[PDB]
RNA sequence: UAGGUAGUCAAGGUGCCAAGAAAUAGCUUCUAAGGUUAGGCUAUAAGGGACCGUACCGCAAACCGACACAGGUAGGUGGGA
RNA sequence: UUUGAUGGAGGUAUCAGAAGUGAGAAUGCAGGUAUGAGUAACGAAAAAAUGGGUGAGAUUCCCAUUCGCCGAAAACCUAAGGUUUCCUGGGUAAAGGUCGUCUUCCCAGGGUUAGUCGGCCCCUAAGGCAAAGCUGAAAAGUGUAGUCGAUGGGAAACGGGUU
RNA sequence: CUCUAGUCUGUUUAAAAAGGCAGGGAUGAGCUGUGAAUAGGAGUGAAAGGCUAAACAAACUCGGAGAUAGCUGGUUCUCCC
RNA sequence: GGAGAAGCAAACAUUUAUUGAUCCCAAGAUUACCGAAUGGAGUAAUCCAGCUAGCAAGAUGCUAGCUAUCUAUUAUUUAAAUAAUAGAGGCGAUACCAGGGGAAGUGAACCAUCUAAGUACCCUGAGGAAAAGAAAUCAAAGAGAUUCCCUUAGUAGUGGCGAGCGAAAAGGGAGUAGCCCAAACUUUAAAUGUGUCAAGCUGCAGAGCGUUGCAUUUAUGGGGUUGUAGGACGUUUAGGCUUAGUCUGUAAUAAGCAAAAAAGUUACAAAAUAUUUAUAUAGAAGAAUAAUCUGGAAAGUUUAACCAAAGAAGGUGAUAGUCCUGUAAUUUAAAUGUAAAUAUCUUUUUAAAAUGUUCCUGAGUAGGACGAGGCACGAGAAACCUUGUUUGAAGCUGGGGAGACCACUCUCCAAGGCUAAAUACUAGAAAGCUACCGAUAGAGAAGAGUACCGUGAGGGAAAGGUGAAAAGAACCCCGGGAGGGGAG
């Protein structure tokens, strides 16, 4: 549902596997509130791909995280976000520090 | 009814294929809501040839039986059932988009 | 219906009672009832004819005796008038 | 969604025309067998609705010229 | 060629009493309000055929009997000795 | 209530309170599984046999040659009914009283073309409905003019070929 | 084509009334197809207390209804007097 | 509202979206055919048309728009017939309400009176509530409409005086509201009856012999509405005038105009506004944790904080006030619905108290007799109320009631019509609560009135859980597969 994170911003995982590893967002399911952040909960997979016969291969992609544990994280720094209203634009801000985006 | 709306599309099997190389038959899939006037008129103002005769039929819905998430029958669902139409044109006539 | 055209009176229902025994009022020890069943007591509808020389001409209308009695009192005009009717609903 | 929202009636009406035409030949060459946009058929279709609407509101006086 | 059945002629012919559908349809015919190319009729060439059903089983494992059931299911064909 | 093994996320001491509070039986209800028992049966005393083929697999499927059965049928064509069961290709969880490559079973696609056939329609029988009229606490009941209602009466085609 | 005397099989049956031998009627009070009509205290009945959707000395469904039983059955942990 | 979207679910492709999509709210457009189904018919989703217009119109062609019935009101000699409008038809709510019809299983240890019970059910009507309602009332107290709770009271009575049935007043609360006609006279007429002299008009007079003379019904404006008050008479009055109180001008009152108030909740009716940061149907913002240990995973252990009008509740890889969605306290309305208040507007008063005279004040009604019903009250001395069959009054110097009846006394004014709130109900929509259920439980149904059964009405199941994430077992081996043995 609703959110406060925008594709391709950088954030920081809070739990799971990859404690505190940086990544960009590069997409969101929000019908399951999971997000899939670039280079993190990388997991192997099988396809064939198809039924005919010529061959199958394991690749390597990532998995969707649940929204809850990443934390947006912007020069050296994670925080909540807050929002505000100036310029007739609703801006984002850091809820520890309040800085643009 | 515009002459849109009567005709659907055609049809492209074994059967049609060998009658329209004979015997110079187009078969088409049209709205069960048309008749034969207005699929001839219909012919004439898409192609701009004038059918010597048209041939309807109604084909009847194929039933289907639906089983659950695991599998076991639930029900009997069905298609949609729809009209065809053959239609005759003369020996020297053609229609050319197929 | 068993319905006068004019009042609106119509069939009414009610027991049948019977009584065994000797009323008080005339010696007796008393009475008792018996087995009650389900009965009618019906409007006399008459089929009348009142010739109204008004448009001289007759005109036919089931009315109890009572609203016959009521019509030779007062008016036949007068009567639909009171009970909001109009010879003209007839005929 | 196309762009109409400028035209006038009589060109709304000859895009519908036109319009119809490219929704049949697109259903004939769908049938033939190979047509590499199958989702054209059901945007033109909702251009045909659009049309549609939009006219209405001019005869019903809507939207005016 | 000759023989010849079940149909058909036949809603026939001949007897009998138990005295043997209806129709405003079809066909033919008569006229009122009216019409006098307004038509109706005889032809003649030109084209108009509505809408629905049409597969398959139908003496049976596909209909009716809870069944792949020793049962039931109208009618027309019913070869030869 | 202590300790092992299993389990992988919620429980419990004291006091007080409230009950849908304790099951072995009601020819109890529901589910699962024994027993009889690998026993009775496998649905009519018309009947099968060999070879070849297909296939992982054949008494059962396909083909060939014999034999047997029905033949006022157990043959052929239309009803009443069923509703894809029809054709082609593919498949064997299950269903087939065995087997199965097979099937009326399953999956996908294809297949029903009418001026003359049967309807629709114009007609009425049995009968239904029914303005008016009449009768009834109400619902409604009778009932004429009208309208529906085939198992009947009404314009029109036959032969051959083709998938 | 219609019915079922006599007898046998069947009788946890192939069949919730059939099957094998057979038997009665078979130009008529005959058999049968397709419609329609008569409904529960009512219908119908060449008359058996028969039949009215496999159940009829008063059908079926829902409701009163958790009807009423002096009748039958069942009624769950422990200890002390 | 802001970045994904193509429903309930992804798959696998192919497009849409920052030129603001999907989605949410409001309005509008489209809206096949059936169904009250209503042009006629019919086997509901389909045939048959007529009239007008458009398709080359046309041969059983197509698309549009009308043609059903009933009630009320008028255009008529409301009937016959159309015409004109207005309102109804059916469904929902296996609830509530009013009216009509009305059981039985049972209890009385039988059973018939009685009970169950005016319950079940059926039928006709409506509403947001319905019904009732402003005393011809209660009842021996001096109260003051109706309705719903508390008590009187299981009392008074009633009952094969058996089983059983069973008040109301008083007194205590919830909620509060009272009004409009008929008639009396009189005004504009129409129609129907009837008429040729004083038939009308405040009284002096001239006019005047029919201002239709007067009645009856209809329509219309005034007038008025009750423990006998109200009309006409009696003066003070009568805003002031203009018209006329049969005609003209004078003493003498009415029809219109200044001067005020109430109203769609009854009390006349119909709206339109703006106006209200009122509210309902979308939204906006929304506080404050780091490290460490175990562990697949932390929210947990441990050590320290920080927010709190927010420690309600869910989700997040184990148990989160500070991770997310939210919560507290605030707040968004172009459009639409509903509410108030304001004026617009509408209607009304264009006055009141003052004395007796004739008139009016609800008629087949009150009441009586007979047969029944409702009162707790089963005929009992049986009042009261409703009523079928009959009979039948008084007219304020009157009449009703006060549990047979009569007298005196006391209270009330019927035979006309309206009225919100307190009350009853929730199929449902929104927000919540739980010593309520956690898959044989809870709705029948976590997947359903489905499968299945019956000709039909109708009857009616069963089946939830991988993991935190498919990361759904690449590949190899046995096997026709299934299944398994390795590897992941």
């Amino acid at each position: 549902m609703k959110t406060k994170l925008k594709i391709g911003d950088s954030v920081k995982i809070l739990s799971g596997k990859d404690r505190g590893r940086i990544g960009k967002i590069a997409s969101i399911n929000r019908k399951k509130n999971k997000v899939i952040v670039e280079s993190c909960n990388m997991v192997k997979k099988v396809i064939k791909a198809r039924t005919p016969q010529e061959k199958g291969r394991i690749i390597d992609k990532e998995a969707a995280i649940d929204i809850s544990n990443v934390m947006i994280f912007v020069k050296g720094t994670s925080s909540r976000l807050g929002i505000r209203f100036e310029n007739n634009e609703k801006i984002r801000y850091l809820k520890k520090n309040g800085q643009r985006i | 009814m515009k002459a849109y709306d009567i005709i659907v599309s055609p049809m492209l099997t074994e059967k049609t294929n060998t009658q329209r190389e004979s015997i110079n038959v187009y078969v088409f899939k049209v709205n069960k809501r048309a008749n034969k006037k207005e699929v001839g008129a219909a012919i004439k103002e898409l192609f701009n040839v004038t059918p010597v005769s048209c041939n309807l039929l109604n084909i009847k819905s194929k039933a289907k039986v639906v089983v659950s998430r695991k599998g076991y029958p639930i029900g009997k669902g069905k298609t949609s059932s729809w009209k065809k139409a053959y239609v005759y044109l003369k020996k020297e006539d053609k229609i050319d988009i197929f | 219906a068993r319905k006068c055209e004019i009042t609106g009176k119509k069939t009414m229902f009610g027991n049948n009672v019977p009584r065994k025994g000797l009323a008080k009022k005339k010696g007796g020890a008393g009475q008792h009832i018996g087995v009650k069943t389900k009965r009618t007591f019906k409007v006399n509808l008459i089929n009348k004819k009142f010739f109204i020389p008004n448009l001289g001409r007759s005109v036919s209308i089931k009315v109890s005796a009572n609203a016959l009695r009521s019509i030779s009192k007062i008016g036949l005009d007068a009567f639909l008038k009171k009970n909001c009717k109009k010879i003209e609903n007839f005929l | 969604m196309k762009n109409f929202k400028n035209f006038t009636l009589e060109d709304m009406k000859a895009k519908r025309l036109e319009l119809k035409k490219e929704y049949l030949d697109l259903r004939f060459k769908s049938v033939v067998g190979h047509v590499e946009n199958p989702l054209k058929k059901r945007e033109i279709r909702r251009d045909i609705a659009r049309l549609n609407t939009m006219i209405c509101e001019y005869e019903l006086g809507i939207r005016k010229v």
